[PDB]
RNA sequence: GUGGGAGAGGGUGGUGGAAUUCCCGGAGUAGCGGUGAAAUGCGCAGAUACCGGGAGGAACGCCGAUGGCGAAGGCAGCCACCUGGUCCACCCGUGACGCUGAGGCGCGAAAGCGUGGGGAGCAAACCGGAUUAGAUACCCGGGUAGUCCACGCCCUAAACGAUGCGCGCUAGGUCUCUGGGUCUCCUGGGGGCCGAAGCUAACGCGUUAAGCGCGCCGCCUGGGGAGUACGGCCGCAAGGC
């Protein structure tokens, strides 16, 4: 985008919770345009959810998505000469992109047998603060403010 | 471009080769010990040329600085 | 174990390294620290986080002797210079004065090929 | 001639403050320095930063400028003495005493040479550290000559306005420096910009001519060979003409 500010996409609410994060996070678990093994999937995982937790699925949800959200990374830039890794908040958009997608990749990187198992447990994970995703959150807020020295490259 | 104020119109009668005058002289220095330019002096050329010779005369003896330290930066 | 509570923090500042000397109001050194200091080696002590880090372990030092107020003098032009002011600003000791006392001479030496024209 | 003006014009003596370095004392601790990043280097025999004292060499911040002075080179803290050039008013005096200028003579940035001093900082050479494919460099740590002083040499330069000197004639507008005057303004000297006529190959110049004219000097005659060779004069030598 060299011209315009591309604007966002809106997504459609939630088929279920009418939540449009529950449905980001469905696209972002799809795979060759399979929306229906997602959800199918995604919601087969709120059920596992419960009669484990008895809480609302959505508020685990909601909550580990929070506690994966980062507040600082680390983006390079060159500076004369060399290549310097510089510290800065993370827009709040991206925090969301981030932290779903983060839950995605952490899930998969499980050792549960089928999908929706990964899913839910790492929703439980990170929502009481443990699990991958957790991890990818801890390990880059560890990367920025480890360079605080380069926090005046900004930009 | 110094339009607070001209240290000329900021005074009345006075002998530009004074070198014993310092309440006025002090006047003419700025907030270091430097002296200022015509900016802000509003002499002219001659009146500059020959205010400085009597600062610096006033400076060897004692009565003026040669500078100052800057305070509040 | 001087017990001074009122003293003078000067700031010595350059392109390459910060470094700060808190002192009696005598001008007597009661502490110090700069980047080396603090576990920064190479170009990093020429930071203004590496001013402030070594800013506030001064004032950290001078803590242990219970000084409460200081003067602040500032010599040098360099990074870290505010940064190092703003750190011992708020730093738990109170700032009663800032001044620049960077020396200027009135023509007098020749400067190195580096600092020519 | 008289009476006033302005100026880093020159020489000599004296002298003031800032900074660097070094030495001394005090306080104080694990580094400082430096770079793109580093390293060499310096520091536990106590450095860096900080206060007090002291020594010495060099250079004069602001003022300071599109400013001034000078024939050129060039000239900048202040005080005094000696000394050069110039500008204005007054119409006083001399009565064409003028201009230019081969040769001559004097001057002549830097660097360089001789003797003797001095030597803080900077620094050819050189010694290290880096970088690089190499790096006889650019960068970093050191450092000799030198840079400074007296005296004597050397005599070159992008020594430049790349524009010889003098005098007369040819629209103006504007900024500035320094005089004079009936001080909105008039008038003289100097420094800038734009432009009449005009000139120029063009660029541009244009009352500060590169315009229009006169006087005298210096100089050019296609590029390389070559500022070389030879001769001569000069020089301690480098080398110059
Ligand atoms: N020349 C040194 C300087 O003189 C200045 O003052 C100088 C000028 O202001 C002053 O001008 C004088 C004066 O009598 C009047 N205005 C006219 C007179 N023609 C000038 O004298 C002039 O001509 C004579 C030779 O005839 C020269 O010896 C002298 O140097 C020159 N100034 O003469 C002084 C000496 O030249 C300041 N004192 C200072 O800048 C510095 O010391
Ligand atoms: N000293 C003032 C000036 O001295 C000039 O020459 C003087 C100086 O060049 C020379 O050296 C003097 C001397 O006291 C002694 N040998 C050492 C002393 N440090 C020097 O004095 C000066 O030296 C330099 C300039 O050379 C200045 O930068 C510095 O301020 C001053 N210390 O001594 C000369 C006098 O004896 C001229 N006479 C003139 O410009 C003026 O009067
Ligand atoms: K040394
Ligand atoms: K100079
Ligand atoms: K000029
Ligand atoms: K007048
Ligand atoms: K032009
Ligand atoms: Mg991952
Ligand atoms: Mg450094
Ligand atoms: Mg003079
Ligand atoms: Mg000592
Ligand atoms: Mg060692
Ligand atoms: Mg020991
Ligand atoms: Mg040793
Ligand atoms: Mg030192
Ligand atoms: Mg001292
Ligand atoms: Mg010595
Ligand atoms: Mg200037
Ligand atoms: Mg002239
Ligand atoms: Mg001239
Ligand atoms: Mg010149
Ligand atoms: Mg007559
Ligand atoms: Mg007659
Ligand atoms: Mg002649
Ligand atoms: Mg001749
Ligand atoms: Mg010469
Ligand atoms: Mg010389
Ligand atoms: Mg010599
Ligand atoms: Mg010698
Ligand atoms: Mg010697
Ligand atoms: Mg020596
Ligand atoms: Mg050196
Ligand atoms: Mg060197
Ligand atoms: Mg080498
Ligand atoms: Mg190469
Ligand atoms: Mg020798
Ligand atoms: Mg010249
Ligand atoms: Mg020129
Ligand atoms: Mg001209
Ligand atoms: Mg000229
Ligand atoms: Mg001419
Ligand atoms: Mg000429
Ligand atoms: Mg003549
Ligand atoms: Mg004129
Ligand atoms: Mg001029
Ligand atoms: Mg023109
Ligand atoms: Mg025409
Ligand atoms: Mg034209
Ligand atoms: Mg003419
Ligand atoms: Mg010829
Ligand atoms: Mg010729
Ligand atoms: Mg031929
Ligand atoms: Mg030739
Ligand atoms: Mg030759
Ligand atoms: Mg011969
Ligand atoms: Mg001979
Ligand atoms: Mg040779
Ligand atoms: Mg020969």
């Amino acid at each position: 985008a060299r011209r315009r500010r591309a604007e966002v996409r809106q997504l459609q609410p939630d088929l279920v919770y009418g939540d449009v994060l529950v449905t980001a996070f469905i696209n972002k678990i799809m795979r060759d345009g399979k929306k229906n093994l997602a959800a199918r999937i995604f919601y087969d995982a709120c059920k596992i959810i419960q009669e484990k937790t008895g809480q609302e699925p959505l508020k685990v949800f909601k909550q580990a998505v929070e506690n994966v959200k980062p507040r600082m990374e680390v983006r390079s830039r060159r500076v004369g000469g060399a290549n310097y890794q510089v510290p800065m908040e993370v827009s709040p958009r991206r925090q969301q992109s981030l932290a779903l997608r983060w839950l995605v990749q952490a899930a998969n990187q499980r050792p549960e047998r089928r999908a929706a198992v990964r899913i839910a447990h790492e929703l439980m994970d990170a929502a009481e603060g443990k699990g991958g995703a957790v991890k990818k959150k801890e390990d880059v807020e560890r990367m920025a403010e480890a360079n605080r020295a380069y926090a005046h490259y900004r930009w | 471009p110094s339009r607070k104020a001209k240290v000329k119109a900021t005074l009345g009668e006075f002998d530009l080769r004074d070198y014993r005058n310092v309440e006025v002289l002090k006047r003419f220095l700025s907030e270091t010990g430097k002296i200022l330019p015509r900016r802000r002096t509003g002499l002219s050329a001659k009146e500059q040329r020959i205010l400085a010779k009597t600062i610096k005369r006033a400076r060897i003896l004692g009565l003026l600085p040669f500078t100052e330290k800057l305070v509040r930066k | 174990k001087r017990q001074v509570a009122s003293g003078r923090a000067y700031i010595h500042a350059s392109y390459n390294n910060t470094i700060v000397t808190i002192t009696d109001p005598d001008g007597n050194p009661i502490t110090w620290s700069s980047g080396g200091v603090i576990g920064y080696k190479g170009s990093r002590k020429g930071t203004p986080y590496a001013a402030q880090l070594a800013a506030l372990d001064a004032a950290k030092k001078a803590m242990a002797y219970g000084m409460q107020s200081v003067d602040v003098i500032v010599r040098g032009t360099g990074a870290g210079r505010e940064q190092a002011i703003r750190a011992l600003q708020a730093s738990g000791l109170q700032v009663k004065s800032i001044v620049d006392d960077t020396p200027v001479p009135h023509n007098g030496c020749r400067p190195k090929k580096k600092f020519r024209k």
